[PDB]
């Protein structure tokens, strides 16, 4: 669950950028 | 290996967990993130998640620890099972496909209001087969790129 969240947050920020 | 732009992007991701900006992710900050992803982990579950990344056992995650995990796991090829959990975070109705509305829902919950045009662009970028939606194989590529 935590690593899934980490991958998602990475995708999220790079989607913003 | 791990590039300097990957380092920068992993740090940006870390800082989104580390919301008070003190350099360490606590169970409390981890909770905030998990709830915005539609989950509700208990304190024990939050502490056990910390155990996964916290290498020196002090009860929090610093950036070098966060980076160690991100860098190591990206070299792994056995994270299908975790990506499947990540998929289910987006696929709220469980139909096997992430829709624009499902994508925008998760994005806005993390702190990003997108237009209907911007969500469509993201789906369009990830959508390989052309059903205007994201299945698992396409989702892997969007978590793996
Ligand atoms: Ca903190
Ligand atoms: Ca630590
Ligand atoms: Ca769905
Ligand atoms: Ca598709």
């Amino acid at each position: 669950k935590i690593y899934a969240a980490m991958m998602i947050m990475d995708y999220y920020k790079q989607s913003k950028v | 290996q791990l590039t300097e732009e990957q380092i920068a992007e992993f740090k940006e991701a870390f800082s989104l967990f580390d919301k008070d900006g003190d350099g360490t992710i606590t169970t409390k900050e981890l909770g905030t993130v998990m709830r915005s992803l539609g989950q509700n982990p208990t304190e024990a579950e939050l502490q056990d998640m910390i155990n996964e990344v916290d290498a020196d056992g002090n009860g929090t995650i610093d950036f070098p620890e966060f980076l160690t995990m991100m860098a190591r796991k990206m070299k792994d090829t056995d994270s299908e099972e975790e990506i499947r959990e990540a998929f289910r975070v987006f696929d709220k109705d469980g139909n096997g496909y992430i829709s624009a509305a499902e994508l925008r829902h998760v994005m806005t919950n993390l702190g990003e209001k997108l237009t209907d045009e911007e969500v469509d662009e993201m789906i369009r970028e990830a959508d390989i087969d052309g059903d205007g939606q994201v299945n698992y194989e396409e989702f892997v590529q969007m978590m793996t790129a």
